[PDB]
């Protein structure tokens, strides 16, 4: 095509990893970049799904407020550290994955000390779980799940092992959205909108993936205007 | 606020009369039975879990809705004290 | 005179440790007289804070002492003062009694000084209780520090200087209600005593002499000094405070470590790193939202809850005794006579509840059994029992259950039988059974947080990070404070903190602005200047310039008078930023908020929930024996008082029956309340 | 604990009554019945 | 202590309507427990009454069907709310519960004024009307939205508070910018053109002191109402800008914002022309302009219709408030340069007084009393200085608009931040010789602080002691006044009082009109004892004089036709225990004649006990 | 379908003419009514095309502030009345149409007095242009165009006839948009968005038609995120 349709939003991308991804789209008539960027941002933060530690089981610990010997970090600190652990499974078949880990003695436990699982990957290997001095026992079972949004430990409640303790759910993969609308120059008319939205991601999903899901949630929503009544 | 409150206030000679009327009217709306009302027809009390206010939600909301119409009559001494309860029992059944 | 220690948080106890009350022996000052005693006297200087007194009837009579103020051998609050000889200032400090202080011409520390020299001809001093502009030749003595003027508790306020002494009191008392948060943070801006408060208080655990660390348990740090000796230092893991706040000593030193003599090995209940910490520094936009912050409401960002930011652990001990009745001892067993084993699950050990069990309102914490009626209880109900199924165990279910309001997880239990340890049980008391329970209190809409200045308020809405005010670069604001609450009250110091904070955020630094000598407007506009480069500098390099929005708000900024017309937007925004306000977009629309709005790192603490907090709600329940009026009980809440003032309220209206109700059916009409209930039923 | 002398407790309105035209006709049908033989 | 009660922390319910209030469902449950039990039975949730009870004894056992039940029970019922010190009848209002989740109780912003309640933790109690009668009265005559006008003054209490004004204000105020070259459009056609291009250039603003039309009016003309705001949306015209628009009849030179306000009300109550009649779009809308809006809306359109407008104002005010971007900033408290001069001017003026005393002219005392008037004048000088500054250079200062708007701000308060707070008194009462030169913006130093502290406690202690005496004053006034109640027929004893419109001795003897307010206090809603023919109208005998009539009588006395007014009053009533309709007047909470049976005795006693807390209390005698 | 998909946006409509039309759609998860209503509004005012009087030429008048004799209404009132005139052309071929009209003497000039044009229709016939008494001259050339949004007479500038005067552009057939997001109750979870957006239209197009156009402009724009670069 040549005149009005060829002059179409040039979708340009700049993605350096799974965490940052810029997205420019440039001739947009008047106050459209805003009309676009804003909803997408709103979607990008509330609707995209992901993973988070939903339950924990220390083998000799019974309640969450327990202090484990040999371990400098109390259960509440550890369960907290786990909240910051980011995992990624590759397919639906993996709804709830239980990661396992046990380290004894003098070593600093990290996220990579978890025994590998076939379709699961830990993007957060060097995260710090704990510091064990000697005669340091640590045998835990941490359940991971795929959901959306924020879910207080009090809302779900886990049922793996009777002595296990639930943890708060931190699901969105998107860390922050940002979109800029700066003018662009086109031959005869100067008033032009240029939308370039920057998306950041924990790594679970990718900026591009996120954005794509986003736009679909919008589209799907625009279809719900079909049957009057 | 609440439906034609002004319209209501205007019907009585005293504010405190509109309170006595509605309250006593709601009383009987329950006692003799609830269909004692004068307005079941085309448009009357409604609620949405299902539209069923048609049976027994708020007595008082009814009293007002009826009083706002010109069917009821509230006097200082309209009908002899004890004899009413007797004839109302006779005519309005599920007690 | 001796009262429950108030350990909501260490600072608190410290204060309650050193507050001078009027009332007492009775010989000194009963409550009758007061207005002459209640007021602040010229001598109260450096001797008693003029701010610490309690809001309320009991005002000016009960008060904590000052910073350096100390009781000479016989109780005369005296205080330190340097010796200035001629126009020369010295360090020889004289702890001077209240009386001798009047004989000399004393000067304030604020006096320009080069070392030992006094620098301005006409410079302030105060003879005896009266401000006097004296010459460098008459300055006999000088004030030690601005600090000695107030109390510890007050000295913790950043720019006390710009805040109305009236609402600074509020600030001082508020910290006394600070609740220890699992995540404790020190203020972005501190005065300087945070450090010594936790040390004079006994929050953190410091190191005696130098040495190295042997073992670092979650329960013990056995350090080994260079002297050839090593000691095990236990750490009060989770201990209950008289008031119910967590006192846990949590390590901060790694295995095999150098230790400075007097260096933090473990942090106290509320210290981050040897520093006093109550509450957390949070980025805050200072504007109006819908109505969510209308008279004194606070709007909070859900994101604050995502992180485990405002969260605090609580603990309460439920007790129950096995009593010896003449009808038969109250057995304490796992046996709960009448209906289900489903309830007995967590009653794991036969009798008591299992540790680590989730106890919700109405679960058996402990079980006991007493006998009822004499041998023959109910003639009618005995029939029913023979009929349907004779399951006769005459004992009664009197068992300590979870009172409405809530419990959490059981973390500790104590069972003291009749008395073989070294415990003396009260007479009649067969045995006691306590049950400590703990719970996490997340920040929620009912809670109340307040900065040190005095801005007090309650969370009205927890907004989705999705739509609250967000800055140009995607970082949104956590809490939205309503401006209007600032003019009436007079504490710009909070607006000064927020500014210095904005800098600290982009400059990744924290500062210490002393009481009256601290930061000064030019220095702060300066740090903001440095900030602009980290905030907008990266923006330049990262690849982009200014928005249609950003320019638009500049348009409504120059028309306002915040930016010098004619300059460039990058130069205009620097100007705008130095003023402390940046451009903010809605978040719920993307459009900008016409006009720059300030934002920044303001420190805000969360306040302790009294037993009142427990939202009461009562249908029907117990009643009093002699006066039969609704009475609060074990499993029912207890009624609210309808007082005179409230009677008249209804009396004023034509509420005839509603008032009769309040006096009959609802409270005293014995036959009334009954036929009332049933009728309703 | 008696009703308030002022308000709805007004002697002016304590006594008031409400009737449906349906019970209006009914009450004087009672009066019509008063005619003996 | 009442059986069906409960209390929790309150929290602002912005969306909530006057009508309702947010009540925690968890609370509704044991509140309306018996009422729920049977509807439980009326639906399959439970077989019976004891069943339903054990079904709810625990928390985890509640099927979500139960909520559905509770919500259904509460359908048209209302509860009563009560704040800490109940001081007047409104200290207890009724509303429709809208069950919500959480601990806190959602309270409407507009009624927050009636109950003195801020959201710093104040907890409100809640009761339940059990008889059908009790509720009848509760929602008919005790619901919130029905009592909008105060029993103390026929002036609204549902007056747009702190934020709503701030908002509704910003939107309606117009702006002015630069007069460089000529402002003469009124006459030349070359003036329209030249200053239209010059404005296009950089010399003439859109808002210029041109007497008939600033080029801002010249450039833009809007046909239909909507047209005006569309241009606004597109970024052509801001709301506060001066433009020209066409209404029902004439070309009205009015800003966008003011035109929108019009619609807000016009819509609130649809009687668009009746909406224009009672509004003044000729000015920014202060709390008073609004207070007046409410009042007349109440008298003309009707009670509930008023309620509507109230929330309508509430909603847009809050909204437009957020967008306006008003915010405090250290740099916003502007210090007038003039301060340095006024200071320095009174500075040397002090040197002279000291130069006078140093000689032996002025007595120890004379000096003192002379220095004090020096400051007391100099201080008041800086105060008109700061405001004039904002007035002429920053019309839209953040700090200042709240103050000039019905919103938060006090002239003597602004003085402590921008200007300076200077004279603080000694312990006794003898003010200090030396003022506090600093402001709050800059470091109130170490001493100036201490100096100011003394006066603090005397005020704090005053509030505590008067706080209980406001209770003192009331008890005593209700002990005497409780029996007094409106019971009547026009009491026939016509003995009346005459309300003066002129005061004798302010200055020895010169007759002058009493204060507007005061006069209103005397004649509002009164019953004329005898007929009065005044400016052309014939006030009928026995007629209740509306505020509008009390506004005519004043204009009349202004003209010189009346010096007193014949009016029936409680002071002269016949009815031994009680007062009659004609003698009391108007003011029920309603602006109509008083309704027989109102507990006037107390209503009075209260209106005088509350304000009492504001009056100073040093020593009784 | 029965559970998550059957619980779908019930699109309900209330339209009582071509000018006003309510549109309700509830349940929407969290902060979506806003995410939807806002963009649609932005589109509803800027994007939907229309027709407005862009230029006028009175034959003896030179400037806009002129007063014409015999005619009670000054040029500024008439050019204003023309802004209220709503026309409708049937096809793209009609970009800029010049309507012509001349009435002499005693009659009240109305929009219907304009000489008919083949593909153009005047929906505003009885609109009042002017009142001519006698010896009343009136010969005007009013240019009509099709565009979007609001365009100040100062922004475009007429070039028909040297003595002609530009008029402000009243284009979007939509006069005003409004969307409300009030909570709704669904069984278990209370937090729910309910979007009901009210659209007003000059009559050219309908609220429903407008909205539909709107949603498509959004969709079309969501597709421009296809080819990276
Ligand atoms: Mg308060
Ligand atoms: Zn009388």
């Amino acid at each position: 095509m040549l005149d009005s349709k060829l002059k179409a939003p040039v979708f340009t991308v700049r993605t350096q990893g799974r965490e940052y991804g810029e997205f420019v789209l440039e001739p947009l008539e008047r106050g459209f970049g805003v009309t676009l960027g804003n909803p997408l941002r709103r979607i990008l933060l509330s609707s995209i799904p992901g993973t988070a530690v939903t339950s924990v089981y220390i083998e000799d610990v019974l309640h969450e407020f327990s202090t484990i010997p040999g371990v400098k970090e109390d259960v509440v600190e550890i369960i907290l550290n786990l909240k910051e652990l980011v995992v990624r499974f590759l397919n639906p078949s993996l709804q709830t994955v239980t990661l396992l880990l046990k380290a004894e003695g003098p070593k600093e436990v990290k996220a990579r000390d978890f025994l590998p699982v076939a379709d699961v990957e830990i993007m957060n290997p060097d995260l710090h779980i704990a510091t064990l001095e000697e005669g340091g026992r640590l045998n835990m079972e941490v359940r991971v799940d795929r959901g959306v949004g924020y879910v207080p430990a009090e809302k779900h409640g886990i049922k793996d092992r009777i002595n296990a303790i639930p943890v708060d759910a931190v699901f969105s993969p998107v860390r922050r959205v940002a979109f800029q609308v700066e003018d662009t120059r086109l031959g005869q008319r100067t008033d032009l909108d240029k939308l370039t939205l920057r998306i950041w991601t924990d790594g679970s999903v990718t900026p591009l993936e996120a954005l794509n899901q986003a736009v679909e949630i919008l589209r799907e929503h625009l279809t719900y205007f079909s049957n009057p009544q | 606020a609440e439906p034609g409150i002004d319209k209501l206030f205007g019907m009585v000679d005293s504010k405190y009369r509109l309170t006595v009327v509605v309250a006593k009217r709601a009383q009987q709306l329950l006692r003799h039975g609830f269909k004692n009302t004068v307005l079941e027809p085309e448009e009357r009390p409604k609620m949405q879990t299902l539209e069923g206010l048609f049976d027994d939600p708020n007595a008082v909301t009814w009293a007002m809705k009826e009083l706002l119409t010109g069917r009821l009559v509230f006097g200082e001494n309209l009908v002899p004290e004890d004899r009413l309860q007797k004839e109302m029992e006779r005519l309005y059944p599920v007690e | 005179l001796s009262q429950f220690k108030d350990e909501t948080n260490p600072l608190s106890s410290l204060r309650h440790k050193r507050r001078i009350s009027a009332l007492g022996p009775g010989g000194l000052t009963r409550e009758r007289a007061g207005f002459d005693v209640r007021d602040v006297h010229r001598t109260h200087y450096g001797r008693i804070c003029p701010v610490e007194t309690p809001e309320g009837a009991n005002i000016g009579l009960i008060t904590s002492l000052a910073a350096y103020a100390r009781v000479d051998e016989l109780g005369f609050i005296r205080t330190p003062y340097r010796r200035v000889v001629g126009g020369v200032v010295t360090d020889e400090v004289v702890y001077m009694t209240a009386t001798e202080e009047d004989r000399y011409t004393i000067a304030q520390a604020n006096t320009p000084l080069e070392g030992n020299r006094i620098a301005a001809e006409r410079v302030v001093a105060r003879r005896k209780g009266e401000p006097v502009i004296v010459s460098p030749e008459e300055v006999e003595f000088m004030d030690v520090s601005p600090k000695q003027v107030f109390s510890v508790n007050t000295n913790l306020i950043p720019f006390l200087e710009h805040d109305d002494a009236n609402r600074a009191l509020m600030g001082s008392n508020m910290q006394t209600q600070a609740v220890p948060l699992i995540r404790a943070q020190a203020p972005v801006v501190m005065t300087g005593l945070e450090e010594r408060v936790v040390r004079d208080s006994l929050a953190a655990l410091y190191a005696e002499e130098d040495g190295e660390v042997a073992k670092v348990d979650g329960n013990r740090i056995v350090v080994r000094y260079e002297d050839g000796r090593l000691v095990e230092y236990p750490l009060r893991r989770f201990y209950r405070s008289n008031q119910g706040t967590a006192l846990d000593q949590r390590p901060r030193v790694v295995v095999g470590q150098r230790v400075r003599k007097g260096d933090l090995l473990a942090d106290g209940p509320a210290s981050e790193n040897g520093f006093l910490a109550l509450g957390q520094n949070v980025l805050v936009a200072i504007m109006p939202f819908d109505g969510y912050n209308f008279e004194d409401a606070i709007v909070i960002s859900e994101e604050l809850l995502k992180r485990d930011f405002y969260t605090s652990i609580h603990i309460e001990r439920y007790e129950i005794e096995a009593r010896d009745t003449k009808l038969g001892p109250e057995r304490i067993t796992r046996d709960i006579p009448h209906l289900s084993e489903a309830a007995l699950r967590d009653l794991d050990e036969e009798g008591v509840v299992r540790i680590g069990a989730e106890v919700k309102p109405g679960d058996i914490l402990v079980g006991r059994t007493s006998f009822k009626g004499e041998s023959e209880p109910t003639p009618e109900e005995r029939l029913l029992r023979s009929i349907f199924g004779e399951k006769a165990r005459d004992v009664k279910d009197t068992s300590l259950r979870v009172p409405p309001g809530e419990g959490g997880i059981v973390v500790r239990t104590v069972r003291l039988r009749r008395g073989d340890p070294g415990v003396e049980l009260k007479p009649g008391v067969r045995e006691v059974v306590r049950v400590y329970v703990a719970q996490k209190r997340k920040l929620q809409v009912g809670d109340k947080l307040a900065n040190r200045h005095g801005n007090k308020g309650v969370v009205a809405k927890i907004l989705p990070v999705e739509d609250m005010p967000h800055l140009p670069d995607g970082t949104p604001v956590d809490v939205i404070l309503n401006p209007l609450g600032v003019p009436s009250r007079m504490n710009l110091g909070q607006i000064l903190e927020t500014h210095l904070g904005l800098a600290g955020y982009f400059l990744g630094q924290r500062y210490i602005s002393p009481i009256f000598d601290g930061a000064k407007e030019p220095e702060i506009k300066e740090l903001l200047a440095q900030a602009f480069e980290v905030y907008f500098g990266k923006r330049k390099g990262e690849g982009f310039g200014v928005d249609k929005r950003e320019v638009e708000v500049l348009r409504r900024a120059e028309k306002l008078g915040l930016v010098t017309p004619g300059k460039t937007p990058e130069e205009q925004l620097k100007e705008l930023f130095l003023q402390g306000k940046v451009v903010l977009y809605d978040g719920r629309t993307g459009e900008p908020i016409e006009g720059p709005i300030v934002v920044g790192q303001m420190f805000i603490m969360k306040l302790y929930h009294m037993v009142e907090d427990k939202m009461h709600a009562r249908s029907t329940g117990p009643y009093s024996l002699i006066t039969q009026q609704p009475l609060g009980g074990k499993a029912q809440f207890g009624g609210q008082r309808f007082g005179e003032m409230e009677v008249w309220a209804l009396e004023a209206y034509g509420a005839a029956h509603t008032l009769q109700e309040m006096l009959t059916l609802k409270s005293d009409d014995i036959e009334g309340r009954n036929a009332a209930y049933e009728a309703i039923i | 604990g008696r009703l308030i002398p002022a308000g709805t407790g007004s002697d002016f309105v304590r006594f008031t009554q409400v009737v449906d035209q349906k019970t209006l006709k009914a009450i004087e049908e009672a009066r019509k019945e008063a005619v003996e033989a | 202590r009442v059986d069906y009660s409960g209390r929790s922390v309150i929290v602002v319910g912005p969306q909530l309507k006057l009508h309702q209030c947010g009540l925690p469902k968890r609370m509704a449950l044991e509140l309306f427990k018996p009422f729920l039990l049977k509807k439980m039975e009326e639906k399959g949730i439970a077989p019976n009454v004891k069943a339903a009870r054990r079904m709810l004894e625990r928390q985890r056992d509640i099927k979500d069907e139960v909520w559905d039940a509770l919500e259904e029970v509460i359908h048209g019922k209302v509860v009563l709310l009560n704040r800490a010190p109940t001081l007047h009848r409104l200290g207890i209002q009724a509303f429709q519960p809208v069950l919500v989740e959480g601990q806190s109780i959602q309270l409407h912003p507009l009624v927050c004024e009636a109950f003195n309640a801020d959201f710093d933790g104040d907890q409100m109690a809640v009761h339940v009307p059990l008889s059908s009668f009790a509720q009848a009265e509760a929602r008919i005559q005790m619901l919130s939205a029905h009592n909008l006008l105060s029993p103390a003054s026929g002036e609204p209490l549902a007056k747009p508070s702190r934020d709503i004004i701030l908002g509704l204000y910003y939107i309606t105020q117009v702006r002015k910018e630069k007069k460089g070259a000529g402002l003469e459009f009124a006459t030349p056609e070359e003036a329209l053109a030249a200053h239209e291009r010059g404005e296009v250039a950089l010399n003439a603003p859109i808002k210029v002191a041109g007497r008939e039309t600033s080029v801002g009016r010249l450039k833009y003309v809007f046909a239909n109402p909507d047209e005006a705001l569309l241009a606004v949306a597109h970024g052509i015209v801001d709301l506060q800008d001066v433009v020209t628009v066409r209404y029902m009849g004439k070309r009205l030179e009015t800003s966008p914002g003011r035109i929108l306000f019009a619609r807000i009300v016009a819509e609130a109550v649809e009687d668009e022309k009746v909406a224009w009649e009672l509004i003044q779009l000729d000015v920014p809308q202060e709390k008073n302009s609004l207070k007046d809006l409410v009042y007349q809306a109440f008298l003309r359109l009707g009670m509930e219709k008023t309620a509507r407008l109230l929330d309508a104002l509430k909603y847009y005010g809050f909204t437009f408030s957020t967008t306006s971007g008003i915010t405090i900033g250290i740099d916003d408290a502007v210090i007038p340069e003039e301060k340095k001069q006024y200071l320095e001017e009174a500075d040397r003026k002090l040197l002279q007084i000291e130069q006078a005393y140093e000689m032996g002219f002025l007595t120890d005392r004379e000096r003192y009393d002379q220095i004090l008037q020096l400051w007391t004048e100099t201080t008041e000088k800086v105060t008109q200085a700061v405001f004039k500054n904002f007035e002429e250079n920053y019309p839209f200062n953040p700090l200042y608009v709240m103050a000039q708007s019905g919103a938060r701000g006090n002239p003597q308060q602004i003085r402590q931040l921008c200007g300076l707070r200077g004279l603080m008194q000694k312990p006794s009462g003898e003010t200090f010789e030396v003022p506090v030169r600093s402001s709050f913006r800059e470091g109130l130093t170490v001493l100036e602080y201490f100096i100011s502290s003394h006066g603090a406690r005397k005020g704090g202690a005053d509030t505590a002691l008067r706080t209980a005496d406001s209770g003192y004053l009331t008890r005593k006034l209700v002990d005497v006044t409780h029996e007094i109640v409106v019971r009547e027929a026009d009491c026939g004893t016509t003995n009346y009082i005459s309300v003066p419109l002129f005061q004798p001795d302010e200055v020895t003897r010169s007759l002058r009109l009493r204060k507007r307010a005061d006069i209103e206090a005397g004649l509002y809603g009164r019953v004329l004892a005898r007929e009065v023919e005044v400016l052309g109208v014939r006030l009928e005998e026995g007629r209740y004089l509306s505020m509008d009539d009390v506004h005519l009588l004043i204009k009349a006395a202004e003209a010189g036709e009346i010096q007193e007014v014949p009016v029936r009053s409680p002071l002269t009533c016949q009815t031994r225990y009680g007062v009659c309709q004609k003698c009391y007047g108007y003011d029920l909470s309603m602006a109509r004649p008083v309704s027989i049976g109102e507990a006037v005795g107390i209503v009075a006693a209260q209106s005088i006990g509350e304000p009492g807390t504001q009056l100073t209390m040093r020593t009784f005698h």
